[PDB]
RNA sequence: UGAUGUAUCUUGGCCGACAGGCCCGUUCAUCGUGAUGGGGAUAGAUCAUUG
């Protein structure tokens, strides 16, 4: 054929692992990404120099190849855990962004820590009711399971 | 046995058996075989088609079905997997997942690589690239006619094995 | 005409899901596919004899082509000179082929 | 020439008018950032990477027209105007403004300039300098209206 | 270890009181023993007590209450005097 | 009959992302009718302020 100017093309990304997003514009479609919201879109684009209205599934490879770094890691911005190395287990780090798979994976590290600590949020995780606070007045059928028919 | 106290190598040097890089997921869950799609990239020659015997308590009845898939390499194009599939997993990194018999194995998604995600219709986290490594004399334990068993004289360790691929970039 | 089920301890019905979805576009807008020729002379250019006027969203809506996807290939006529647009708040208004 | 330009410096629906006399304003020297947008400055959407048409201008625009007739008028009444900050359902927000930061650098850079004063309790005031571009400019828009 | 003057936290810090305060310091230089029977729950934790035998009276029993190796840059009545709270109506 | 963005006891003003702490005193870019740019539930990290 001849080459003309994008290919054809479509894209599948796995980006940060296994997931596939496309259709929308780049900083639209970056929300979805497991690391954005509407605020953080926009600034990685123009720092990646990515335009708004590219679609991100249309893009060439180098444009695509600079999201996957710039997300995760930066110019003008960073991140790092720091104190003095002293505190065991659990910290903060330093804001994980990051993002995503890192983030849902250290979100158990934090289930499971409170647990064994055992403060008052891991107790609330074993018995499996709901830790920052409800009404409860009703509603939390979810927290613990479905509507059990009377009682006793 | 391990007779080495002599005036050595190239027959003793480590070659590359094989490369297999084997999906185990199913059918149904993410497709057909798709991420076949994306063996056929990061490997550069298309992966065969995995059927299963014996038990699964689990669905999974059929038996004679597409289930998996797998990419056995080796010449050169074992080894281009290898540059490519060596620099991810970090390093250094590690002992364990060396067995004592030599060889080594590890995970992530085919997506890792250079290769367009563009192309891959499904990317699917993990299963093992398997790195066989042994010396040259194989061929016994595996040729038709005169098989014999490999020695504890011939069989690679994994001391031989990190030393063989330690000298190599990673 | 009537809802759907009724709900279990939980819980509720629903009954309900589409057709689908597809003219994604905008990706189908670079490629050269629906942008080059076909799209514009085909939904945009044959729609038009039979009605000299139509609102861009009425055309949005038989044409089965999106709003945005078809503002392009309006954009482009209008230049040529092929169409002519109006105006209007909704991004809606009208469309036109010629005066005559 | 004149006749539907003066007025309509004043009367003019803004959106032509703020668009407008943006491409005017971008000329001037001044335009320094230092750098203090960028930690998450409005409403969602909104850091500003679109800004150099869609922000920063129609910002700087902004406060023009509403000094005029106004004044005097000061940081609060800036910051309030665009923004929301209502008493939420608790479901909601919303969206959050600042905006005394934002408020401070727009009118710092007008002042080097020579387009606002302060009074030491009524806020700035229009020099003679403001009206005369925001007014020479009201001029090319009523044209485009009619 | 390495340690020196300043901690973090969250709007706690400043005058507090004395009367555990006193009581503290004394198993540091009469060594590790038996637990401290506090109430008193407004104590802002600190690195110096690491390591040693507390309780805390939610209310009728004792819950004892170590500081582990785990157990510091949080605040005191979580660890063992709310988990008796909670723990009886998830039993 | 939507969404969002822009536009249509308090304060001055210098410094700040909310949250503060002071010196004086409907327009239109977008939305493509998409369980999403819907929806904000929930949970974790963490900063200030009332106390």
């Amino acid at each position: 054929m001849s080459l003309i100017a994008g290919e054809e093309f479509q894209h599948i990304l796995r980006v940060l692992n296994t997931n596939v997003d496309g259709k929308q514009k780049i900083m639209f479609a970056l929300t979805s990404i497991k690391g954005v919201g509407r605020r953080f879109s926009n600034i990685v684009c123009k720092k990646a120099d990515i335009d708004m209205n590219k679609r991100a599934g249309e893009l060439s490879a180098e444009e695509m190849d600079r999201l996957m770094a710039v997300v995760h890691n930066p110019r003008q911005f960073k991140v790092p855990d720091w104190f003095l190395n002293r505190k065991k287990d659990y910290k903060d780090g330093r804001f994980s962004q990051v993002v995503s798979n890192a983030v849902d994976m250290k979100l158990r590290d934090d289930l499971e820590r409170l647990k064994k600590i055992r403060n008052h949020r891991g107790l609330r995780h074993y018995w499996g009711v709901r830790v920052r606070g409800q009404h409860t007045k009703t509603t939390g059928r979810r927290g613990k399971t479905v509507g059990v028919s009377k009682k006793r | 046995m391990s007779t080495e106290k002599k005036q050595l190598n190239p027959m003793r040097d480590i070659k590359v058996q094989k490369l297999v890089l084997n999906i185990s997921v199913g059918e149904s869950g993410d497709r057909l075989t798709r991420a076949s799609k994306v063996l056929e990239q990061l490997s550069g020659q298309s992966p065969v088609f995995s059927k299963a015997r014996y038990t699964v308590r689990s669905f999974g009845i059929r038996r004679n079905e597409k289930i998996a898939c797998y990419v056995t390499i080796r010449g050169e194009k074992a080894m281009q997997l290898l540059e490519s599939g060596l620099k991810v997993k970090e390093y250094e990194l590690l002992r364990r997942n060396f067995s004592d018999t030599g060889c080594f194995g590890f995970g992530i998604q085919e997506h890792i690589d250079l290769g367009m995600k563009y192309d891959p219709s499904t990317g699917i986290y993990g299963m093992d690239f398997f790195v066989v490594l042994e010396r040259a004399g194989y061929r016994v334990s595996r040729r038709r006619r005169c098989k014999a068993r490999v020695g504890i004289h011939q069989r690679v360790t994994k001391e031989d094995a990190m030393k063989w691929f330690q000298v190599k970039y990673e | 005409p009537p809802p759907s089920s009724k709900p279990a301890k939980s819980g509720g019905g629903k009954q309900k899901k589409k057709k689908w979805s597809k003219g994604k576009q905008k990706e189908k807008v670079n490629n050269s596919v629906l942008f080059d020729k076909a799209t514009y002379d085909k939904l945009l250019s044959e729609v038009p004899k039979y009605k000299q006027i139509t609102p861009s969203v009425l055309s949005e809506r038989l044409r089965i082509n999106g709003s945005l996807a078809r503002q392009a290939i309006k954009d482009l006529e209008s230049r040529g000179a092929i169409r002519v647009v109006s105006v209007h708040s909704s991004q809606l208004i009208y469309t036109r082929a010629t005066n005559a | 020439m004149a006749d539907s330009t003066a007025r309509t410096v004043k009367d003019v629906n803004p959106h032509e008018f703020v668009k407008a006399y943006s491409a005017h304003l971008k000329r001037s020297g001044k335009m320094e950032l230092p750098e203090w947008v960028d930690i998450v400055k409005t409403a969602r959407f909104k850091e500003l990477p679109p800004y150099d048409p869609d922000w920063y201008y129609t910002r700087a625009a902004s406060i023009a027209r509403k000094i005029y007739l106004r004044q005097g008028i000061g940081v609060g009444g800036f910051q309030k105007i665009y923004g929301g900050r209502q008493r939420n359902g608790s479901r909601p927000p919303h969206f959050c403004k600042s905006s005394g930061a934002i408020s401070r650098n727009i009118l710092q850079q007008l002042q080097k300039m020579g387009i606002i004063d302060v009074d030491p309790k009524g806020g700035r005031l229009i020099t003679s300098q403001g009206r005369r571009d925001l007014d020479q400019v009201a001029g090319r828009v009523d044209v485009t209206i009619a | 270890l390495k340690r020196k003057p300043m901690a973090l936290i969250k709007k706690l810090r400043k005058a507090k009181k004395d009367a555990p305060a006193g009581e503290k310091p004394e198993p540091v230089r009469t060594h590790l023993r038996n637990m401290i029977i506090v109430p008193e729950m407004i104590g802002s934790i600190v690195g110096v007590y690491n390591g040693k035998t507390f309780n805390q009276v939610e209310i009728k029993p004792e819950m004892i209450g170590h500081y582990l190796a785990e157990f510091s840059i949080s605040y005191k009545p979580v660890k063992h005097g709310r988990p008796g709270i909670g723990a009886t109506h998830s039993s």
